[PDB]
């Protein structure tokens, strides 16, 4: 249920989770400027 | 054959004789589904048929009703419906009179009954399930099979039927399961199955816990079976309290005290890991639900408002006996580890973590006795426990009543870095790197850090539990000294930080570490490397020339692999370059992201060209080509408009990758490219949009497939809009058709319904902010879309309603609000005003969840204003 949390650090999820969350804000970044 | 025939051997081991039976049933379901559902449901009701040949029958029915593809599902139900009104009536008066007639266990007429309903209940099209099921669960000479299989159906039923169209009924479907877990039932196997039934029941029971007769009467049913001699039951009953508890906590005060909390506490003193377990859980949930309202109150108050719901801070009083029972249960560590075994023992630890994030400072002199009478314990377990507890306890007390215990916790933990067991050493370095984490003060000291440093750096040799946590233990000190250093110092890096002395000692040890074999275990390859970019990112500027040399290094390992995965052996081969291939190709896009750009384009042309070598030799297939497409998107980056050099080249691989369908994994990574390589090549992607966009509207033109996919080609219509400008035209006509319908999408599809919502309308953004202007002459290719504002607004309108709005959404949408005002200027006010709703969503947007959340909400309020002072 929570084993993620034991021993909280910080693979296929992250990296992908991760890469489009960088590949939206130079979204917001490449819109913005061009909105303003 | 006799279907009955053709049904035992469904179930044969000979692979060509199975096949045979699996394609006979397969073409009967097509030629005349009707007749076949018929045939097979009056096999389940014969209870003269053999078990096999009975369950194999509603098996079918089953999967021709259901599916974990809910696109599939929805489909088989609406095909089920449209069948004669007659054939379907003999269907279900078999399937429905089979309960009760099952000598076997897992009835197969409940999952059948179950199919069936999830189709026919939202359209009352089966008024006989509910008051016969009901019959068969309350009616006094009842069979244990038929109390317990019907209860069975409604176990399914609730779990499977949208959670909306069954409220009505609810007080139905309530009172005969209540009436299955009721003590003087004399079948455990129907308290099971009838508590069971209540835990995916609750979800609907709103309107009866609102009366106080009732939801008493459920209360008592519920606490009364946390006592039966039946664990199977105890757990299930006991998971209840936790859900009851995260519904209905505005209610739970009247029994907490005189029930609840004796409950709770002795299933966690219990001897029973599964019942402990249960207990232990429902505290750390109490927990979250009274932070989750701490935030709740705290955002309120900054409103001044009346916080919608009140704690009743129940840890708060529990916090006394809670800590006792779990710092000793920390006690029963698992000698034989596993990452990936969930227990008391580790559970007992996060709660006390949790435990220490919810009520804070009063946690502490609570938990520091067994600490300091533990901390040198002979015996291990009470050792490490008494390490373990001090750590879960560092987040969430005043940073101003740690540090001095902390400071005077340091050499004791460094010591404890020397201890004969591995476990101790293990959550001794967790201890360390997360007082590194939350009090860097005591780490970052001019007292402990040489011997301190000295201790992680030899822990890095040690056994993969201990060796995998002090990664984590320095990358968590680099940061923070990295921090100490650059607090203002007027420029963007800092001069040198206190570990610059010992920065190449420390980085070849990571170098090395990473090719420690036994690297797959605990994670430590992963970690190794994680620990690397952490390392080298939060670093000193005095050493960079030892970040320069550690890059050489890695692009190095990016080739004595990067060729090998041109000459591969095995399917195991092929899985472990990947891996070192995507932990390379990770470790590259933050020492880029380091070095000086004229140094780091230098590394870029490089492994792209590398990258462009080993495309041709494997665009056929590919093990390669997944994580390597991720690796030409930073590369994309690394050199920015520097790629169109390469683009000629590597185009066909952008689209051997968006052909390839089949594997949606690579495409979907495929397709982000794309939009990366639009913002890279802002008017130079022009000469390659048109066959992307060809390969792209091909991808969405038929279904099949899998559907991930389809939220991001959308979203990336959008980036290429951006890009080429009045060029769009050409395939705008097409596109607002996938937008249009996809709009009109209806449904943990969930959470998929948003992240499609949050697509569409990234796309409208991008199309009109594409084609409209910066310094144009003038403007107008824009109002190409103008007689869609309608629909952009009336898709936004029911988007302010569906009571989801995840705030990535609310963003998009609050921001492509701003976008039509600037276009579509004040004809767009007339529209927005005749939706209050729209108002309501950009109010509930300028309230910060996620930020800039609130800046695109705070401004396209801003637009809608200063048109009323125009015309």
């Amino acid at each position: 249920p929570r084993l993620s949390q034991y021993k909280s650090k910080y693979e296929q999820s992250e990296r992908r989770r991760r890469l489009l969350e960088l590949q939206k804000s130079k979204r917001l970044d490449y819109v913005n400027h061009a909105r303003r | 054959m006799e279907l009955i025939t053709i049904l035992e051997k469904t179930v044969s081991p000979d692979r060509l004789e199975l096949e045979a039976a699996q394609k006979f049933l397969e073409r009967a379901a097509v030629e005349n589904l009707p007749t076949f559902l018929v045939e097979l449901s009056r096999v389940l009701a014969n209870p003269g048929n053999s078990q096999v040949a009975r369950v194999a029958a509603g098996l079918q029915i089953k999967n021709s009703l259901t599916s974990k593809d809910p696109d599939i599902k929805a489909q088989y139900q609406q095909r089920w419906l449209a069948i004669d009104a007659n054939a379907r009536r003999e269907v279900k008066n078999y399937v429905l009179q089979t309960l009760g007639t099952e000598t076997y266990r897992p009835s197969s007429a409940s999952q059948c009954v179950a199919g069936i309903a999830c189709a026919e209940i939202p359209v009352n099209q089966w008024p006989e399930l509910i008051p016969q099921l009901v019959a068969n669960v309350t009616n006094p000479n009842s069979t244990e099979h038929m109390k317990e299989s019907t209860l069975e159906a409604i176990g399914y039923i609730c779990q499977d039927i949208d959670p909306e169209q069954l409220q009505d009924k609810s007080n139905e479907i309530l009172t005969a399961i209540i009436q299955g877990m009721r003590k003087e039932e004399p079948s455990n196997n129907v308290k099971l199955a009838a508590t069971n039934a209540l835990l995916n029941s609750l979800e609907f029971t709103k309107a009866n816990f609102d009366k106080e007769s009732e939801r008493h009467f459920i209360m008592q049913v519920v606490c009364e079976a946390t006592q039966c001699p039946d664990t199977r039951v105890r757990v299930a009953a006991l998971q209840n309290l936790v859900k009851i508890m995260s519904l209905y906590y505005q209610y739970m005060e009247t029994y907490m005290g005189p029930a609840l909390f004796a409950i709770t506490i002795e299933a966690m003193k219990s001897d029973i890991d599964e019942v402990a377990l249960q207990g232990i859980e429902f505290w750390s949930n109490v927990c979250d639900e009274e932070m989750d309202l701490a935030i709740e109150a705290s955002e309120a108050a900054e409103q001044g408002r009346p916080p919608e719901h009140t704690s009743k801070f129940y840890a708060k009083g529990a916090l006394q006996y809670l800590v006792p029972i779990l710092t000793q249960t920390l006690t029963k560590q698992d000698e034989n580890d596993d990452d990936d075994d969930w227990n008391p023992c580790k559970a007992a630890g996060v709660c006390l973590m949790l435990l220490a994030t919810c009520c804070e400072d009063d946690i502490v002199p609570h938990v520091l006795p067994f600490i300091k009478e533990h901390i040198k314990n002979p015996d291990w377990r009470y050792r490490d426990a008494a390490v373990m507890a001090f750590g879960c306890i560092l987040e969430g007390p005043e940073p101003s009543q740690l540090k001095p215990l902390v400071i005077q916790a340091m050499p004791t933990l460094i010591e404890l870095m020397k201890d004969p067991s591995v476990v101790v050493r293990d959550t001794a370095a967790w201890t360390v790197g997360r007082i590194c984490e939350l009090l860097p003060e005591a780490a970052i000291n001019d007292v402990y850090l040489a011997p301190l440093l000295q201790c992680l750096i030899e822990g890095l040799s040690a056994e993969p539990r201990v060796a995998s946590n002090v990664c984590w233990a320095f990358s968590s000190l680099a940061e923070a000294a990295y921090e100490a250093a650059d607090v203002a110092d007027d420029q963007e890096e800092p001069a040198t930080y206190c570990l610059s002395s010992s920065f190449e000692l420390i980085v070849q040890k990571l170098l090395e570490t990473t090719d420690r074999p036994d690297g797959h275990q605990n994670n430590l390859r992963s970690s190794a490397y994680e620990s690397l970019m952490e390392i080298v990112k939060n670093s000193a500027k005095d050493c960079y020339p030892a970040v320069q040399k550690t890059t050489l290094v890695i692009m190095e390992r990016l080739q004595q692999v990067l060729q090998m995965e041109s000459h591969i052996q095995s399917t195991s081969d092929r899985i472990q370059f990947n891996d070192l291939q995507s932990l390379l190709c990770a470790t590259l896009q933050n020492v880029l992201r380091k070095v000086q750009h004229q140094d780091a384009l230098q590394i870029s042309d490089v492994v792209m060209a590398s990258l462009l070598r080993m495309f041709q030799s494997t665009a056929g297939s590919g093990g390669v080509q997944e994580d390597a497409l991720m690796a030409v998107s930073t590369l994309v980056e690394v050199l920015g408009g520097e790629f169109l050099k390469y683009m000629e080249a590597f185009k066909p691989f952008l689209g051997i990758g968006l052909k390839n369908y089949a594997e949606y994994q690579v495409c979907l990574a495929a397709v982000g490219l794309v939009g990366d390589l639009c913002r890279a090549l802002q008017s130079n992607i022009i000469p390659f949009c048109d066959e992307v966009m060809q390969l792209l509207l091909e991808n969405l033109g038929n279904e099949n497939v899998h559907r991930s996919v389809k939220p991001q080609i959308l979203s990336v219509f959008g980036d290429i809009a951006l890009a080429i400008g009045g060029e769009f035209k050409k395939y705008l006509e097409v596109v607002l058709n996938t937008l249009q319908q996809a709009s009109q999408a209806q449904v943990d599809m969930v959470d998929y319904l948003n992240e499609l919502r949050e697509s569409c309308l990234e796309a409208y953004t991008g199309i009109v902010q594409g084609l409209k202007g910066d310094q144009e002459n003038v403007h107008p290719d824009v109002m190409l879309v103008q007689p869609r504002v309608e629909f952009i607004l009336s898709f936004i309108d029911h988007i302010a309603g569906d009571e989801d709005h995840t705030d990535g959404v609310v963003a998009c949408a609050a921001g492509l609000i701003g976008d039509l005002c600037t276009a579509f200027g004040k004809d767009v006010l007339k529209l927005v005003e005749a939706r209050p709703m729209i108002h309501e969503l950009l109010t509930e947007g300028r309230r910060s969840k996620t930020n800039k959340a609130k800046t695109l909400a705070t401004w396209a309020t801003k637009e809608l204003r200063k048109l009323k002072n125009q015309a």
